[PDB]
């Protein structure tokens, strides 16, 4: 079939640095994109960014400062990484294959609560 | 890049009802809309791309319309088994925003 599937510290403490891994198996990691969306707790989803099958990468200009998005050709798995994390960053991470202008397929995200 | 601007943030409505939810991008996204019906709890889901399309498997009971700027989803006849939030992200170009997301409600 066709999956994804977050992973990861379900929580983090502030000022330290998140990240996620993206486990993909079922399409191909080069001719594929993959989205990253979060979305705080009651608050809707929201942009982060997308990593190319190439290792490029398109930010939203609030995390550009702090996102940073890999991929491990060898692993189906793409990473995520948020920094300096504080408490407005707790919430459910989601990553997800853009094919042809949608995200067709999403993991079900894992929540991460930053906090001492 | 383009803002999304989806309203209303909050509708109530019975079953049977029609439903009809708008996203304007600004700045002409040329169509490269898609919509997302998310519920409590579960990850988003696909359900209509490029405006006019319904992702496979997609009932029929969902549409939507705009051109340019000015975009629409629509529910025919709002069953319980679609009480959830929806939202709508333009695909035109990077980055990828989303609509504030619309949260449908059985009218108590």
């Amino acid at each position: 079939q066709v999956q994804l599937q977050e992973s990861g510290p379900g929580l983090v403490r502030p000022s330290q640095t998140l990240s996620l891994t993206c486990t993909v198996s079922g399409f191909s990691l080069t001719g594929y994109g993959v989205n990253w969306v979060r979305q705080p707790p009651g608050r809707g989803l929201e942009w982060i960014g997308m990593i190319w099958g190439d290792g490029n990468t398109d930010y939203n200009s609030a995390l550009k400062s702090r996102v940073t998005m890999l991929k491990d050709t060898s692993k189906n798995q793409f990473s995520l990484r948020l920094s300096s994390v504080t408490a407005a960053d707790t919430a459910v991470y989601y990553c997800a294959r853009e094919r042809d202008y949608r995200l067709d397929y999403w993991g079900q995200g894992s929540l991460v609560t930053v906090s001492s | 890049d383009i803002q999304m601007t989806q309203s209303p943030s909050s509708l109530s409505a019975s079953v049977g009802d029609r439903v009809t939810i708008t996203c304007r991008a600004s700045g002409n996204i040329h169509n490269y809309l898609a919509w997302y019906q998310q519920k409590p709890g579960k990850a988003p889901k696909l359900l209509i791309y490029y405006t006019t399309t319904l992702a496979d498997g997609v009932p029929s009971r969902f549409s939507g319309s705009g051109s340019g700027t000015d975009y629409t989803f629509t529910i025919s006849s709002l069953q319980p088994e679609d009480i959830a939030t929806y939202y709508c992200q333009h695909f035109w170009s990077t980055p990828r925003t989303f609509g504030q997301g619309t949260k449908v409600e059985i009218k108590r």
